[PDB]
RNA sequence: AUCGAGAGGA
């Protein structure tokens, strides 16, 4: 569960710099590793490497 | 010849005097920064290895010699000039001059072809430069050519400007090194457990640990070794064996020094029946190999790891060298030795309070370790650069390898944060070093550049390390100290306290030899049992014969400012036979004046020669050189024999000590800065006195003569500061008279009205109308312009209504055209001081102007513009805000006697004695009796007669010649009451007062705490994004905290809807529409009114629910971790 | 509690093959009183002595005489080590231990440790320390 | 009784171990690292002084005379060399806790004679 | 330190021993020998005639009362053995260590006047 | 006093001086020097005490109960006396002693932290040493009991 | 110290299973993987790493 | 604005 923008707001900062939340950078982390562990086990991919 | 009795109190005094003239208040920061810049750095640059490189060619680039010029300022042109410390205060630049490194790369590729290249000055970094230091363009100004750089002469120096913030380094306690300390845990499967945190003179590396353990309670104590980098425990013997002592004999010949002795030998057997297995050199370096490097290593190369440790990383002070095992053997054999004395008791572990055993990281050393990890990791840098070129087989450049960035921006980041260690490890670092300097009086500015620091954490509850250890005599103020959380952790330099710059001991190891001393290797451990073991900087060096006429030439040496250099310790224990000489840097000491037979070396003509010392040039440091005065330091002080004063040293009826060896100059220099302004502190209880320290940092004055110059973010001024007329000696040096801090108010100590009852004051309405206690508050404001990229560019510029977007309804006619206020304008709360405007992607350009502080109604002092570092406009706008005490203001005497002013009467209406003096403060009667503050009350006769008869009181802390009875004698003679009551008479109704009241002169105090600026109210203001509920601070408008003790007290009081009230409906009331089914929260869409589940597929049982915006955010990051908080309504 | 260290002044162990001819001078009164009657047999006995040197006052103090010690000494460890001792009479309270049925030089110092500390002559375990007194309130 | 000292192996210079030679039953100390035996001339291996009556006499030193430190007095002559003055101190280790009891060492040099009241 | 001390043993155990003398051991409440010291004349009757009944009649009591390969069974069984499976037990160590270990906590204490 | 604690110095280097029940030789002559010591303080106490007369401010404020205690009035008429650490006489933070300024193994009253003055007197150095190590215990007590209570 | 070795035979990483046999003052490696067993002797004071150099030590030098 | 740090107040 992704949870909303309220629970992790994107503060805007003197500028017009838009500053995400920890849980955004943390929620990107978790999507990039998701989408290319997907490629690698829908693929061929070493059972250490998908490990 | 001797200084009698009735000239001492000003011999002693003179001697002060003359110290003070040659060292100062900030005397270690400068020496320790000056000795960081003359040798550490130098050091740091060719302790590091050559880095060789190769594909074929070889560089090795040798780095030689350092160069550090003077602080100077690139422009964007880049034409270097001079840059003075005050235009980097205004400025925002970091003062730092360049440091060049020579660097030599010869090429070597095959034939003898080779030749070297020297690249003179190679720009390596820059160094931030301590003020007043030896590389200061301040060094030695006079205070014309100060004042003619609008510097302050009184301004001690001792700190660094980084981005225009003046940071302190303080001072870090930590536990000395190279030296074996025992100690016993109560709760550990050690009885006892030896540790030598050794660490080679020449900071080569970091100091490396090595434990000698004693394991708990065949059951026998069996002893261990906790090598470096060695995964697993060893025992001693079999690391005995590795450093070639096989046979069993010769393992206790360096460990126990008396066969004689049946009872260490029993208690060592365990260890020698636990190694028997290992009875060979090559095996005992196997078995320590095998734990380490891999599981899977070849014999001859766990061999080799067993060696390269045993040398290098096992007690590197003793050696590193090949060829020192002998010493090795020594050192590790006096470890387990100590471990013995002390689990037979025969010796007392060690104590970790003591300061004897503690060393003060100051300036230099912190630095130094800084410029190690910053070089090293510079060095790193040009060998990857180098050596992609050299994979591609191109010639590099040098210049382009180095990048200067990481000497400069580590050195400037850790001295901007405090966090003081790599900016990537900004978790690992410890912070507090490094601290923003103290400007609010100046005596905040010197304690705070005084300062030291226990790093014991201020969680840590053990009152230990908080204690005033017996130690810190003469090195550290017994009052001075934080009352909140680090109570005993920050402490302060007592005054003539100097902290040790460290030295380099081959001059004394030389002399040894010389004189009767045996090296170690040289020695056979039969000699070892009645002779006296010399360590020198934790290192046993050899062993000596007759230690006594030793330590008489080594004493007499340092008197003549011979070899051995004055700061060098030199500790005869005498039941253990061990003399310790210590050189290293970070030992506290003292200076004491020395003692004949039983007679001061001082005599008359040396009082005589510092008497004309602005004449003859005979200053303090030719009395140290004359062998009258010696520096002892805190572990030395154990073998000392001191006399608190030459009275002591008088034949008595019955004699105490009749063989003493040392004398205080003075025992008033037990206190540092803050407790030295105290009058008669010892007849105030203790509590008192520290809070005072405390406090005369609050207090108002003039924090610094240059202050017209500074644009400092937060600044008070008072309007009339006074020298007290009741003062102390000590003030002489701490230039309170020359930069007071209050002011003498005539004090009755009174109940009139009521309304100064609880530690609150009465004040003289007229007074204050004739500007008593009346103060100007500077506060100044930044601003910056940045052009960062075209995307967004910000401007200083009258903003108007047509093109900005975000515009307040607050006029901004005040301004001009660039932008900035202009100095006498009267500037009222919420005001535009800087109208900035930054270009957009109400059109085309915002709004970001620079508004007041709220509600602070002062008058723009004056504004400075210039360029900054990367050179952009900037922009500095002092205000000036007239500060007239009032009720709430927070006043103190130097008592630890605060109070806020209660009410303020008119003169007609204060009480009047005879002559028609009215008090300008009235103080309640309860204040005294529990807090026992009778300095205060001596203060006030004493400051009675130093009025009525035009002196300065001598409030000295412990002076024979001064008591309550002279004064009172004193003041009877001006025709007052002795005891300093007087007839008052009510102002109200002009009758006498029954009882009479005690009135007289006392320094009072100012503190920064006025009430206008801690006043602040809320009613339905901002709220915060991430739970919608009221701000923080009065800065935010926020709103107070009904915390949980407040719901707990509510609870109890039984008040159910006010609870409601405050946790719910005054904070953050909100409404969520739930699903009856599942409990989830819903969508809701009240404009359409569609109400709808999605989980559960259905739009009609949705339901309403106020709960509190706190809440549902709960509810929220619980359905984040796949709880199901179902809020079901049935 | 009391243990046996409580009470004991110093302990050694002696080689000594022969009772009736000890290592120690003082001793042989006892020892050959005890001997040449054959209650228990001379051969089963093994070279390695303990002697255990009780202190006077502390024995007093618990009222304790070397029968209490040695009755609890044969209870712990039976039959399997023989004890003997003196009278309550001697300047020295002295009692001898030598085992009689990792060498027995080295066994002798387990049996030696494992009495001193947690053999139990009098009291309750885990009672270390009691003070008596008259309650003034 | 007095305590046991440590004997080494003279061939490998080890700590010899007691052992008990049954065919002329005698005590003997050997080395396990080799194989030298010697005769006993104790004939006990082992002692434990848990009262632990030590002379602190023999644990003070003559030079502790030279501390400054330490207090003298004038009214214990000594009883080796007659010299007059003489510092004095307590026991001050452990096992020696209990018992403020004083020692005291002459001052004169070379001779060093100490003795307690 | 009321710690009250006497050793008065005017009573001997004369009890008569195999060899026709009277036992001369001055133990204050049993000899290890003949059990229970009871008052005895010249001759060595107890002077109790309960006592010397129940004397007569304890003795009377006491009066009353592949074999070629070796037997693994005689290692096991035996005072040595015995007394080896008692110390060295997991819960009689235990005790020893706790003991020591309060012995180690007296050296500690034993610096007072120092912060330590 | 002093001269009493001398007495009981000599007894106890003389070993004159046996222990009593409950307590080792140190702890008997730590009790009976501390009970020396507060039976002057307390009988110096009684003398300021008498000596004040009715139109004292301090006697005013304690009998009224407003501020202050007898003890405080002793104090700083009196004697301020026994600076503990830790329920105990002044350590030997030192080899043996309080401070540079006494011999080893001084076990009298000025060595280990008796105030024989009173604050109007004023403290000597060692005196204002000492006093300054008890209300530092003072201080560590009230700024580290109130995390603890408010747990 | 890690208790499973990579074996000088077959390179398979944590395949070296070693057994202390105190008792006979032997310690005995094999590998799980290629069967491969190796007997060194050892003290009280040795350790599965004492026994895997022994082991690699009798390798190399078998291997001369 | 957020985060952290530091210094302070009761
Ligand atoms: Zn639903
Ligand atoms: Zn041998
Ligand atoms: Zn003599
Ligand atoms: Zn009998
Ligand atoms: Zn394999």
């Amino acid at each position: 569960p992704v949870p909303p923008l309220s629970v992790r707001p994107a503060v805007v900062m003197q500028g017009s710099a838009r500053n995400q939340d920890d849980l955004t950078h943390k929620l990107a982390d978790i999507v990039k590793i998701n989408n290319q562990l997907r490629r690698n086990e829908q693929n061929g991919a070493a059972a250490h490497v998908i490990a | 010849d001797e200084i009698t009795p009735d000239l001492w109190q000003e011999a002693c005094w003179i001697v002060i005097s003359s110290y003070f003239d040659e060292k100062g208040l900030v005397r270690q920061q400068l020496d320790s920064f000056d000795e960081f810049i003359q040798m550490s750095v130098q050091r740091i640059v060719e302790d590091a290895p050559p880095i060789d490189l190769q594909a074929p060619p070889r560089y090795l680039l040798k780095f030689e010699q350092i160069y550090l010029s003077k602080p100077t300022h690139w422009e964007r042109d880049g034409a270097p000039s001079p840059m003075m410390p005050n235009e980097a205060r205004l400025r925002n630049l970091t003062y730092s001059a360049p440091l060049y490194v020579d660097i030599t790369k010869t090429v070597i590729k095959e034939g003898e072809e080779q030749l070297q290249t020297q690249h003179q000055k190679t720009f390596i970094g820059k160094i931030p430069i301590m003020l007043r230091s030896t590389y200061c363009l301040l060094n030695g100004l006079t205070d014309r050519d100060l004042c003619e750089l609008n510097e302050c002469p009184l301004d001690p120096g001792g700190y660094f400007i980084i981005n225009g913030s003046e940071k302190v380094l303080i001072a870090q306690e930590k536990m000395a090194t190279n030296t074996v300390y025992v100690f016993a845990k109560k709760d550990s499967k050690y009885a006892y457990t030896g540790e030598c945190r050794s660490c080679l003179e020449n900071s080569s590396r970091p100091t490396s640990t090595i434990w000698v353990s004693m394991l708990a309670r065949a059951i026998g104590q069996r002893i261990v070794a906790t090598l470096p980098y060695i995964k697993q425990e060893v025992p001693i013997i079999i690391v005995f064996r590795a450093l070639g002592f096989v046979s069993d004999r010769d393992i206790l010949e360096h460990i126990i020094y008396d066969f004689e002795d049946p009872e260490m030998m029993e208690m060592v057997k365990p260890s020698l029946d636990e190694a028997f297995v290992i009875q060979e050199q090559n095996v005992a370096l196997n078995f320590i190999g095998s734990r380490g490097a891999k599981p899977g290593v070849t014999k001859e190369k766990r061999i080799k790891y067993a060696k390269e440790v045993l040398q290098k990383e096992m007690l590197p002070h003793v050696g590193v060298s090949d060829f020192c095992e002998t010493k090795k053997a020594y050192f590790l054999g006096y470890m387990v030795h100590r471990l013995l004395l002390a689990a037979l008791g025969r010796r007392e572990l060690d104590d970790r309070d003591h300061y004897g055993n503690k060393r003060l990281d100051l300036a230099g050393p912190l630095l130094a370790f800084l410029f190690r990890g910053m070089f090293k990791n510079l060095l790193k840098e040009v060998r990857i650069y180098a050596q992609k070129f050299i994979d591609r087989g191109k010639d590099f450049n040098l210049e382009l390898a180095i990048k200067t960035r990481i000497i400069s921006d580590g050195l400037k980041y850790s001295l901007a944060t405090g966090n003081w260690g790599d900016q990537k490890k900004a978790h690992q670092a410890r912070a507090g070093v490094s601290q923003v300097l103290n400007r609010l009086t100046f005596a905040s500015t010197l304690s705070h550049l005084r300062r030291l620091n226990s790093p014991i954490g201020r969680d840590g509850k053990l009152a230990k390390p908080r204690q005033l250890h017996n130690t810190l005599w003469g090195m550290v103020c017994p009052a001075e100290t934080p009352e909140g959380h680090a109570v005993g952790l920050v402490k302060n330099l007592a005054l003539m306290a100097y902290i040790s710059v460290g030295s380099q001991p081959s001059p004394i190891l030389e002399f040894l030899e010389e004189w009767s001393m045996e090296n170690l290797e040289e020695i056979s451990p039969a000699a070892i049992a009645d002779a006296t073991k010399i360590f020198v900087n934790g290192c046993w060096v050899g062993i000596h014969k007759d230690p006594e006429q030793l330590m008489n030439t080594l004493r007499k040496l340092r008197r003549q400012m011979d070899i051995i250099v004055s700061e060098v310790s030199m500790i005869r224990d005498i039941r253990e036979r061990e003399i310790r000489i210590y050189t290293d840097a970070g030992r506290i000491c003292r200076p004491l004046l020395i003692v004949e037979k039983q007679k001061l070396l001082l005599k008359k003509r040396h009082i005589d020669q510092l008497k004309e010392r602005e004449y003859n040039n005979y200053s303090w440091q030719d009395l140290v050189a004359s062998g009258v005065v010696e520096y002892i330091d805190t572990l030395e002080e154990e073998t000392v024999m001191l006399a608190m004063t030459p009275d002591d040293l008088q034949e008595k009826e019955v004699a105490y000590c009749s063989t003493y060896t040392h004398c205080e100059i003075h025992p008033s220099m037990i206190l540092g800065v803050c407790a030295s302004i105290i009058p008669f502190p010892d007849h105030n209880q203790s509590p008192r006195n520290t809070y005072q320290s405390a406090m005369g940092k609050q207090a108002m004055g003039v924090y610094i003569t240059n202050f017209h110059v500074r644009m400092d973010t937060l600044a008070h001024v008072l309007y009339y500061p006074q020298k007290p007329l009741v003062t102390t000696r000590s003030m002489e040096y701490l230039r309170f008279r020359e930069l007071p801090a209050g002011i003498n108010s005539i004090v009755a100590i009174a109940s009139y009205t009521g309304y100064n009852q609880e530690d609150s004051v009465i004040m003289n309405r007229s007074a204050v109308d004739r500007g008593f206690f009346r103060s100007v508050f500077y506060r100044s404001y930044k601003e910056q312009e940045s052009k960062k990229g075209f995307d967004q560019e910000e401007v200083f510029e009258k903003p108007t209504r047509e093109t900005c977007q975000g515009m307040r309804h607050a006029i901004y006619d005040k301004l001009d055209d660039d932008g900035l206020i202009a100095p006498g304008v009267r500037v009222s709360g919420d005001d535009v001081i800087i109208g900035k405007t930054v270009t957009l992607p109400r059109y085309t350009k915002r709004d970001c102007s620079t508004f007041l502080r709220t509600s602070e109604t002062g008058i723009v002092d004056q504004v400075m513009v210039t360029l900054n570092q990367e050179g952009y406009k900037f922009c500095k706008i002092r205000v000036r805000s007239v500060r007239i005490p009032q009720i709430g203001d927070k006043f103190a005497s130097r008592h630890g006697q605060k109070g806020t002013c209660g009410i303020q009467y008119r003169q007609e209406d204060m009480p009047f004695t005879c002559e028609g003096i009215t008090p300008d403060i009235i103080i309640n009667p309860h204040a005294i009796p529990s807090r026992m503050t009778i300095g205060h009350l001596i203060e006030c006769l004493q400051g009675k007669v130093s009025a009525n008869k035009g002196e300065i009181g001598d409030a000295t802390p412990f002076n024979d010649a001064v008591n309550v009875q002279k004064i009172s004698n004193l003041l009877s003679d001006y025709g007052y009451h002795l005891r300093g009551n007087e007839v008052l008479y009510n102002g109200f109704t002009g009758r006498k007062i029954t009882s009479q009241i005690f009135i007289g002169p006392t320094y009072y105090q100012r503190l920064k705490h006025m009430v206008d600026d801690k006043i602040h109210s809320r009613a339905r203001g901002p709220i915060q994004i991430l739970n919608r509920q009221p701000m923080e601070g009065r800065s935010r408008d926020g709103g107070l905290r009904f915390g949980e003790m407040e719901r707990d007290c509510q609870i109890a009081h039984g008040a159910a809807q006010f609870l409601r009230e405050r946790l719910f409906e005054a904070s953050d009331p909100y409404q969520v529409h739930v699903c009856n089914l599942c409990g989830i929260m819903a969508i809701a869409n009240t404009r359409t009114h569609t109400y709808e589940c999605r989980g559960c597929r259905n739009k009609t049982q949705i339901s309403l629910v106020r709960m509190p915006y706190a809440c549902k955010l709960l509810f929220q990051e619980l359905m984040s971790m796949s709880i199901a908080p179902r809020m079901m309504s049935v | 509690h009391t243990t046996l260290r409580k009470v004991t002044a110093n302990t050694a162990i002696y080689y000594d093959p022969n009772p009736q001819s000890t290592v120690v001078a003082e001793d042989q009164e006892w020892v050959n009183v005890y001997y040449e009657m054959p209650d228990f047999d001379v051969a089963r006995i093994s070279p390695w002595l303990l002697r255990v040197e009780l202190d006077r006052k502390h024995m007093t103090d618990r009222k304790l005489t070397m029968e209490q010690i040695a009755e609890k000494i044969n209870a712990g460890f039976g039959d399997d080590l023989n004890c003997i001792f003196n009278d309550d009479n001697a300047e020295k309270l002295v009692l001898r231990i030598r085992i009689m049925n990792m060498d027995d030089d080295v066994f002798l110092r387990c049996i030696e440790s494992n009495m001193l500390t947690d053999m139990t002559l009098q009291g309750i375990e885990q009672i270390s320390k009691v003070y008596m007194h008259l309650p003034q309130t | 009784p007095g305590f046991v000292g440590i004997r080494f192996c003279q061939e490998c210079n080890n700590m010899l171990y007691p052992k008990e030679d049954k065919e002329n039953r005698i005590l003997l100390y050997a080395c396990r690292n080799c194989d030298y035996q010697q005769e006993a001339d104790n004939s006990c291996i082992y002692v434990n002084k848990i009262t632990h009556e030590v002379d602190e006499l023999t644990q003070i030193i003559a030079d502790v005379s030279q501390d400054p430190t330490l207090p003298r007095t004038e009214d214990h002559p000594c009883q080796k060399c007659g010299h007059k003055e003489a510092v004095f101190f307590q026991s001050h280790s452990a096992r020696a806790e209990d018992a403020m009891r004083l020692y005291y060492v002459c001052t004169a040099p070379h001779c060093g004679h100490r003795w307690t009241e | 330190t009321f710690a009250g001390k006497f050793e008065p043993v005017q009573h001997w155990c004369r009890a008569p021993r195999p060899d026709g003398r009277l036992c001369e051991r001055q133990d204050r409440l049993k000899c290890p020998f003949h059990g229970k010291i009871v008052p005895r004349d010249d001759e060595g009757r107890p002077l109790d005639p309960e006592d010397r009944a129940r004397e007569q009649r304890r003795q009377l009591q006491k009066q009353e009362r592949y074999p070629s390969l070796t037997n693994l069974k005689a290692q096991a069984d035996t005072a040595r053995a015995r007394i080896g499976r008692k110390v060295f037990a997991k819960a009689a160590v235990r005790r020893v260590v706790a003991a020591m270990n309060r012995m180690d906590q007296k050296k500690h204490e034993k610096f007072s006047n120092q912060f330590n | 006093a002093k001269q009493d604690v001398i007495e009981v110095i000599e007894k106890a280097h003389n070993n004159e001086l046996e222990p009593t029940p409950g307590n080792t030789l140190r702890q008997t002559f730590e009790n009976q020097v501390n009970r020396i010591l507060n039976d002057a303080r307390d009988k110096t106490g009684s003398s300021a005490q008498k000596s004040l007369s009715e139109y004292n401010n301090f006697k005013s404020m304690v009998v009224s109960g407003a501020k202050g205690s007898k003890i405080n009035i002793s104090q700083v008429i009196a004697v301020v006396g026994q600076q503990n650490v830790e329920g105990k006489r002044i350590p030997f933070g030192f080899k043996h002693r309080t401070l540079p300024h006494f011999i080893k193994d001084d076990y009298g009253p000025e060595s280990r932290g008796f105030v024989e003055n009173s604050y109007l007197a004023g403290l000597t150095p060692t005196e204002f040493f000492f006093h300054a190590m008890g209300g530092r215990e003072g201080l560590i007590d009230t700024a580290v009991k109130t995390a603890e209570t408010g747990y | 110290l890690e208790t499973q070795f990579t074996c000088p035979f077959c390179n398979h990483e944590k395949s070296c299973d070693v057994k202390m046999d105190r008792a006979r003052n032997t310690g005995v490696i094999s590998c799980t993987v290629c069967l491969e067993e190796f007997q060194t002797p050892i003290t009280y004071l040795s350790e599965p790493v004492d026994v895997y150099s022994d082991w690699i030590d009798a390798c190399e030098a078998a291997n001369q």
